RNA sequence: AUCGAGAGG
DNA sequence: GGAGAAGGAGCAGAGC
DNA sequence: GCTCTGCTCCTTCTCCTTCCTCTCGAT
């Protein structure tokens, strides 16, 4: 796990988001008409060293294992990554085309990257980044290492500590379940969705069955990211393009003979007779969504974005979902009535199947995100206000890189993997000191 | 005799591994007994698990 | 039935016959376990459920509701449990570890 | 437990580029009651397409898993009763490795697929001190099966004894 | 070592009333305060080396009472006087029955 | 921590004799005897010879605690028999059947 | 030195502004802590403003008495505006919406037989509750109210004659809407506006004793204009420690710290309104010190708005000092840690007696038992003074009756100091005692029983086999308590009883 | 052996069954920032210190350190750390004499009883001197062990 | 001094 | 988790 | 006859806890 972050988890979250932009094109600067000036900076490969120590007086050691533990220091190397200045000096040249980035472009001063500092990453023992990885048994005496030792831990300040594997439920399933009787909802489908490919989202769908079939059943209701309402499924699908009836179902219901589902699926469909148009289903969900804002479309196009880019976030990006996206969604409800129907039982919430453990490279993934980020976020602002970044940018770059060593290190070091600020999703016990009693302790 | 009795009382409580079943009876006992029913008698809960009317 | 034939051919030399005649330590049920089945495993007051489709392990065919096939163990202590009576002994034996913590939480607070 | 392995996740997308090579057709492109028979293909849970002949498709995938083409880790389960394929790529899997019972030995009825000769290479190389645990994989002997896939597995105890 | 609700609870069941006592005051937790006989209030100024005292607020430089009493209620009263709130200890019984 | 001195299972201390003869008060001609520092690797070898002396009634011992090197031994002997002499003669007894046992192990021995 | 009492009665009631300040010595004026700032001294109005003491300093009310025997004493803030007792909001709202409305009289009256019924119920508590039902329904001030008698007669008690608002909760502040809303046209829509807290105190001044008893309450020792705070309590030293973190740092009390955050928020309106007002932004300031005093008092209103300490946590209010398990009643109070005592695992031993229990000779060394000296007993502990306190058979501290305690670990007198009769000697542990023994949890009588002390070497209690059957107890590893009664009542208490 | 308690053989205990031994570690760091004020390890004096603890320091070394082997028990000191005197209301150091060395030393847990093992100098990556001390003792099975 | 974690009964 | 307390709402009767 | 003045009849929200003991290791 450990290795298949520093090989590639690492590099990838750098890479998402790895430049930074200030485009202060055509601006004021009363001389002229509308001033264009811009700034980059981009990351590119980031190289890790073996663990290294930073003695007071500036002189470095390879740091091996036993004297980390000696001498109460972090056993970590350093991160140095590509980092481009791209400066694109003002170029004062009245008119239109000042509002144009090409035109900046042309200004464009490519200082050079090279290995940029950017913090130190505490590496897991017998790793691919670790002395002892290759050590021989004989070496590992000269080292005054245990020759048994799996070494499947970090050290911080001294401090043998071990990333304990998490459990959790596994995303983008759909989980079909009764829900209780207590409550107005007879079934609901749990839509566990998220887009782990860098921002991951992490939404929910609820598909819900309203009380009973000789009640409100009849109409099945999904609530949609951010829409405080819920809204019937038959007026998303006319939202996502699907108008014609029939076909409606056609995205549902994948049995031309099965009647008993068509009969639960008819009060649906007499409901959309509310709404026949793409453009009204659109303004509905804006409108009942939140407050009536974007009035020159009613909220129209921000209910799309939501469509487009929250609903069911691990299919994005793709206009095709007017049939993909349609399909899903009513295979979800398809499912969600087979229940309904007895036609299949309800999930197992505890099957292991449906549940993935965090280990130290998933871990240590989300908690490098916040923290790269947040190294970005203030170089950001820093950039915006500065005039000329060029010379701030080697010294802001700098007070973020020890704001990731000190964070990341932190977290592993007590195990609160929050922001320091009131047990931010708290995960205390995420790291443990190893037992030392007996090897199978 | 108050607290004597609440200790009484309590005590053999912890005994009850029973939960609801494991006693056997006459009728179908699906009857909540062992602790789950002591509960139900100390809260005086309004809602038990197991009703049942006993009729002759 | 099996434990009471194991019972009955035991004779008064027997240590453990003779602490369960005495009183001390030691009952029908233990000796029955030790030296003739174990008997039927339960969680939750019911057979072992199929927690896979249609089956309790992947080792058993769907829809097959036979003995062994649901937690019932056939050998004793002393003969040995064979490897799918040893797991779902595990499983009754588990939910009888966690009944003696909740049941400490609750009467604790109840007795107060 | 002692053989119990977790998967660190690969890329899902090698996979989808196969099932378009062998038939698996976009969603586009699918109507239900046109070919209501069509097996649906999932791939960490997204929905990319269907198939009308999941056996030949079977067959073809669990070869390339064997064979070393797909990333062992990946897990495959045919779901035939309700018509569905699902192919996980996912990290944080939890699975177990498996011998390999392969029935096709015409010498006689059902068979392991390891074979005495590959113990035989195996021991001799455990002690000179070239077989290892990723060439009995290389050579498809064992297969990693997680808690998802052996809904559709059956499984032997001990194969020197091994109704069904 | 903590003497806890459940051991002081047996203590009751079995009518050790002066072990109590001695178990809850004696052997931790001891205070000697002043309290005005107008106002049951810890704010008399014991001046032990004049024998003055002054209840001040109340003038009551007279009707004092000493009370033995576990530190911790002490703080207990005058935690709840910060909140605005008296507990008026007094020491003779009003409210006969 | 606070392990007792192994010199203590027989090694005298201050203000311990060996023996203490007290009387008994159950029976006539009986008295009990502690024996200090010495437990019943000699004490079983003093009741065992005690009975197999026809003038003795009675003659048993009890170690009352193992933390303990001591030994309680109660004699009752028929009338005129005083106890104390019934136990200087076992004594005498034990260590002439003791003295033949050694000259007949040499004996053997160098045979 | 004043006769000594036992309390016999505990009068709840809440403290008037003025008695504050009668009993309060001290102003407070200073939102500042210890030195000053640098004059290695305290506040000239916090902290020791001639109250509570510090180490090696005396004063505190002039009294000195160091910091042995010597409560503290209360200062007061005097405040800007009043504030709402966090405590008492539920009330206060409940009392308004029961109280006509600047008028100082109920909504009811004996006019009315329903209200006759609540008004003839004794209990208090559910007098006001069932009042309160009652008001919350026609809330107007109607002037003319219609006699039960020829309707056509009314009397005219209402002295406002308009309608009563409603009051909505809203943090810590209560909306008031005024009903109005004439069926004409809706006219005048139930205003809505945050009821000040100046308002609902001056009508609680208005309220009369007979409304007072009518909602329960006392005119002697709790009125509806006390739930307001206008004058608060300043807790002394004793009470918020100030603490002397590592070597010679701070770190007092997060009361302290809270207490300093209150003034500074008072001061803030002191002169914000007073100098240079910036007229409904004054609120803001208000609204400050109103946040601050309720949270001071409870850290926990519903309103996500948790009040923080600048370390990143949340900040120990008197509520929470003094609630739950491990809070005072529960933590200090009705449990507590105690003296001579003692702890170990046990081991079987068959050949103790039933009512016996095996104690460790360092434990018997340990423990002691303040014995008095008299003409029988004094020839025993005359050698024990001899023995020391290195004996298992030995003693410790010597009392005299001028009450000093002779440490014999730090005396060549063992043979020389001679008992006079009186005196007590805190010897140690011997056979027969009588000690209380337990094993946690103690479910029943049978878990705590009194047993005689057999001395012995090693390092665990012994017990009886067949006395674990009611201890519930076990030899894998059970761990027991010792408890040693100190004075003979107690004694005898326990080897009786 | 009535309950689950035992009879285990004192002969063999003797000769060394179960027999373990034990091992503890201490440490402490140099000082902080030298504002007026520094810390540092030294032998203490009854009379040259202030606020000494109620324990020895007559087994510590020139730097208040304890060379391996030497036998240490209950409160006696094994880092003479030192710490100067602060009266005033920065918390630093100040102009007296004997009371100017005021300590900050580490002794044995209070139930601890054996021998110096190994004692480690080094220094930090702040460049703080640092001290640490491995000390061990035999645990020999008694009658309250658990097997 | 709080705070979490690991255990024991 | 399962109370309890506070609030909106939906109809038999009832006076103009 | 028809709105009106009450209900009482519901649904929709806020609140709380075995014992006890040990150690370390962070701020
Ligand atoms: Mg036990
Ligand atoms: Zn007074
Ligand atoms: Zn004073
Ligand atoms: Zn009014």
């Amino acid at each position: 796990s450990f290795n298949q972050f520093v090989d590639y988890t690492l590099q990838d979250i750098i890479c998402e988001d790895s430049t930074l932009i200030l485009e202060q094109l055509a601006q004021h600067t009363t001389e002229s008409d509308n001033i264009s000036r811009k700034y980059e900076i981009s990351f590119g490969k980031i190289y890790v060293t073996k663990p290294m120590v930073n003695e007071s007086d500036g002189v470095t050691h390879a740091l091996y294992p036993q004297e980390a533990r000696l001498r109460n220091l972090t056993y970590s190397s350093g991160l140095f990554v590509d980092v481009k200045k791209r400066t694109y000096e003002a170029i004062d040249v009245p008119g239109r085309e000042l509002k144009y980035e090409l035109i900046a472009e042309e200004s464009e001063d490519d200082s050079e990257s090279g290995k940029v500092f950017i913090g130190r990453l505490p590496i897991m023992l017998r790793s691919k980044n670790c002395y002892l990885s290759e050590a021989t048994e004989s070496d590992l005496y000269k080292l005054k290492e245990c020759p048994f030792d799996m070494g499947g831990y970090f050290i911080i300040n001294g401090s043998e500590k071990v990333l304990i594997a998490q459990e959790r439920s596994a995303g983008n399933i759909v989980q079909v379940f009764k829900k209780a009787a207590p409550s107005p909802i007879s079934h609901v489908a749990e839509i566990r969705s998220a887009l782990e490919k860098g921002s991951r989202f992490i939404s929910t769908l609820q598909v819900k069955l309203y009380g009973r079939e000789g009640s409100s059943a009849r109409t099945i209701k999904a609530t949609l990211p951010y829409i405080k309402q819920d809204i019937p499924i038959v007026i998303i699908f006319r939202a996502l393009g699907i108008i014609p009836d029939g076909e409606i179902l056609e995205h549902i219901c994948y049995d031309v003979n099965d009647w008993q589902m068509l009969e639960m699926l008819k009060p649906c469909v007499e409901d959309g007779f509310v709404i026949q148009d793409r453009e009204t289903a659109l303004d509905f969900i804006g409108r009942r969504g939140t407050a009536l804002g974007i009035k020159k479309e009613k909220r129209i196009q921000y209910a799309k974005d939501i469509l487009q880019k929250e609903f069911l976030p691990h299919i994005t990006q793709l206009e095709g979902f007017e049939s993909r996206k349609a399909f899903f969604l009513g295979y979800m409800i398809n499912r969600l009535l087979l229940c309904a129907l007895d036609r299949k039982d309800q999930d197992d919430r505890d099957h292991f199947g449906k549940k993935r453990l965090d280990l130290a490279g998933p871990l240590l993934a989300q908690l490098f995100k916040t923290l790269f980020k947040k190294l970005t976020k203030d170089i950001f602002r820093y950039m915006q206000r500065t005039v000329e970044e060029a010379h701030d940018f080697n010294m802001k770059l700098a007070i973020n890189a020890k704001t990731i060593t000190s964070g990341l290190k932190y977290a592993l070091a007590t195990g609160n993997w929050g922001e320091q600020k009131k047990a931010m999703s708290s995960r205390a016990g995420v790291s443990q000191v190893l037992n030392r009693y007996t090897y199978s302790s | 005799v108050g607290v004597l009795a609440a200790q009484s009382i309590g005590e053999p409580a912890t005994q009850m591994t029973l939960n609801t079943f494991h006693f056997a009876g006459v009728a179908s006992k699906k009857v909540t007994s062992g602790v789950p029913r002591l509960k139900e008698i100390l809260n005086v809960a309004k809602n038990m698990k197991t009703p049942s009317l006993t009729v002759y | 039935k099996a434990g009471r034939l194991a019972e009955v051919n035991l004779k008064d030399l027997n240590n453990v016959k003779q602490m369960v005649m005495a009183g001390s330590k030691g009952s029908f049920i233990n000796i029955a376990q030790m030296s003739a089945c174990v008997g039927q495993q339960s969680v939750e007051g019911k057979r072992i459920a199929f927690g896979f489709v249609d089956r309790t392990l992947p080792h058993f065919s769907k829809d097959d509701y036979s003995p062994e096939s649901k937690g019932f163990v056939e050998n004793s202590y002393l003969r040995g449990l064979t490897p799918q009576e040893f797991f779902f002994h595990a499983m009754g034996g588990r939910e009888g570890l966690i009944d003696t913590a909740v049941k400490t939480a609750e009467t604790g607070y109840i007795q107060r | 437990s002692l053989m119990s392995c977790i998967s660190v996740g690969t890329d899902p997308m090698p996979i989808i580029t196969f099932l378009s090579e062998w038939g698996m057709e976009p969603l586009e492109d699918y109507v239900p009651h046109q070919s209501p028979d069509a097996t649906r293909v999932f791939v960490n849970g997204v929905w990319h397409g269907v198939h009308r002949n999941p056996a030949r498709l079977m067959e073809t995938l669990r070869t390339l898993r064997r064979k070393g083409d797909i990333n062992p880790e990946v897990s495959m389960i045919r779901d035939i009763r309700e018509k569905e394929l699902k192919i996980f790529t996912d990290a944080g899997r939890v699975y177990r490795p498996l011998f390999i019972v392969e029935d096709d030995e015409s010498l006689g009825h059902k068979e392991l697929k390891v074979r005495k000769g590959h113990i035989a290479k195996l021991m001799a190389t455990e002690y000179q001190d070239e077989y290892t645990w990723s060439s009995l994989l290389n050579e498809g002997l064992v297969e990693y099966i997680d808690a998802e896939e052996e809904e559709s597995i059956l499984i032997a105890m001990q194969p020197e004894d091994l109704h069904a | 070592l903590r003497f806890g609700e459940m051991e002081r609870d047996c203590m009751i069941a079995h009518g050790a009333a002066s072990f109590l006592k001695e178990r809850l005051m004696e052997a931790s937790d001891a205070f000697r305060v002043h309290i005005c006989g107008i106002c049951g209030l810890m704010t008399v100024i014991a001046k032990l080396n004049h024998n003055q005292f002054e209840c001040k607020g109340c003038d009551n430089k007279i009707d004092i009472y000493q009370i033995h009493i576990p530190y911790a209620a002490k703080l207990l009263f005058q935690e709840l006087m910060a909140m605005n709130i008296t507990p008026r200890l007094y020491t003779d019984r009003s409210r006969d029955f | 921590m606070n392990a007792p001195d192994r010199f203590e299972l027989f090694l005298l201390g201050e203000g311990e004799s060996k023996l203490k003869i007290d009387p008994d008060t159950k029976a006539p001609n009986a008295v009990v005897i502690t024996f200090e520092k010495e437990d019943h690797t000699l004490g079983n070898l003093i009741r065992a010879e005690l009975l197999n002396d026809r003038k003795v009634l009675f003659a048993a011992y009890k170690v009352e605690h193992p933390f303990f090197a001591r030994f309680k031994l109660r004699i009752q002997t028929t009338e005129g028999y005083d106890p104390k002499d019934a136990l200087k003669n076992a004594c005498n007894s034990i260590i002439n059947k003791l003295g033949a046992l050694k000259t007949n192990f040499e004996t053997e021995w160098n045979l | 030195s004043a006769p000594l009492r036992t309390v016999k009665e505990v009068q709840f009631g809440l403290f008037s502004p003025e008695e504050v300040r009668a009993i309060s010595v001290a102003k407070i004026r200073f939102p500042e802590t210890m030195d000053e700032t640098q004059t290695r001294a305290k506040i000239g109005g916090l902290n020791d403003p001639r109250l509570g003491s510090i180490d090696r300093n005396l004063k505190c009310q002039t009294c000195q008495e160091g910091m042995n025997e010597c409560p503290g004493h209360f200062g007061h803030i005097d405040l800007a505006k009043p504030v709402f007792h966090v405590g008492f909001i539920a009330k206060i709202k409940k009392v308004c919406e029961c109280v006509c409305m600047h008028c100082g009289k109920l909504l009811l009256d004996e006019h009315n037989e329903l209200m006759r019924q609540a008004l003839a119920i004794k209990d208090s508590k559910k007098r006001f509750a069932a009042i309160w039902t009652l008001c919350k329904t026609k809330m107007v001030c109607e002037t003319d109210v219609p006699s039960e008698d020829d309707p056509t007669q009314l009397v005219s008690r209402g002295g406002c004659g308009n309608t009563q608002p409603t009051i909505r909760k809203d943090g810590l502040k209560l909306v008031g809407s005024w009903k109005k809303d004439r069926a004409t046209g809706d006219a005048d829509e139930p205003e809505l506006r945050v009821l000040s807290t100046e308002e609902i105190l001056n009508i609680f001044k208005h309220i009369s004793v007979k409304d007072f008893t009518s909602l329960g309450f006392n005119e002697v020792f709790s009125r509806p204009e006390w739930m307001i705070l206008t004058c608060l309590p300043v807790p002394p030293p004793p009470v918020r420690p100030s603490i002397s973190f590592n070597e010679s740092q701070r770190g007092e009390d997060d009361l302290t710290f809270k207490l300093a955050d209150i003034l500074k928020a008072n001061i803030s309106l002191e002169t914000l309104e007073h100098n240079g007002a910036p007229h409904h932004a004054i609120e803001e300031a208000e609204s400050l010190l109103q946040f601050h005093v309720a949270t001071y008092m409870d850290n926990d209103i519903a309103g996500q708005p948790q009040a923080l300490q600048k370390s990143g946590r949340p900040v120990k209010s008197i509520r929470a000092r003094l609630k739950g398990k491990e809070g005072r009643i529960r933590g200090n109070l009705m449990g507590k840690r105690v003296d001579f005592s003692a702890r170990t695992v046990i081991s079987g031993d068959p050949n103790l007696e039933l009512d016996q229990v095996g104690v460790p000779k360092s434990i018997a060394k340990t423990l002691t038992y303040p014995e008095v000296v008299t003409p029988y007993n004094i020839d025993r502990l005359t050698q024990l003074v001899r023995n020391g306190p290195n004996e298992h058979p030995g003693a410790k501290y010597v009392i005299r009756d001028s009450g000093d305690r002779i440490d014999l670990r730090y005396s060549k007198r063992a043979g020389d100091i001679q008992l006079q009769y009186g005196w007590k000697v805190e010897r140690h542990i011997m056979d027969n005692d009588p000690v209380l023994f337990n094993r946690q949890p103690s479910l029943h009588k049978m878990s705590m029983m009194a047993h005689r002390v057999k001395v012995i070497p090693y390092s665990t209690f012994r017990l009886n086999l067949s006395v674990t059957s009611p201890y519930n107890a076990d030899f894998d590893g059970d761990e027991m308590n010792l408890h040693v009664p100190q004075s003979e009542e107690t004694r005898a208490e326990l080897s009786q009883l | 052996n009535q309950e689950d308690s035992m009879i285990m053989n004192q002969s063999s205990i003797d000769r060394g069954l179960f027999r373990s031994l034990f091992f503890r570690s201490y440490m402490d760091q140099e000082k902080k920032y030298g504002m007026s004020i520094t810390e540092t390890f030294e032998k203490p004096q009854r009379t040259n210190t202030l606020r000494m603890k109620h324990g020895t320091y007559d087994k510590l070394d020139d730097d208040g350190l304890i060379a391996p082997g030497v036998r240490v028990s209950g409160e006696d000191v094994i880092i003479g750390k030192t710490t100067p005197i602060s009266p005033d209301e920065e918390e630093l150091g100040q102009r007296t004499a004997y009371h100017s060395k005021r300590d900050a030393s580490t002794p044995l847990r209070s139930t601890e009883n054996g021998i110096v093992d190994q004692v480690l100098v080094t220094t930090n990556q702040d460049g703080l001197k640092f001290v640490k001390v491995r000390v061990r003792t035999t645990k020999i099975p008694q009658i309250g062990d658990k097997f």
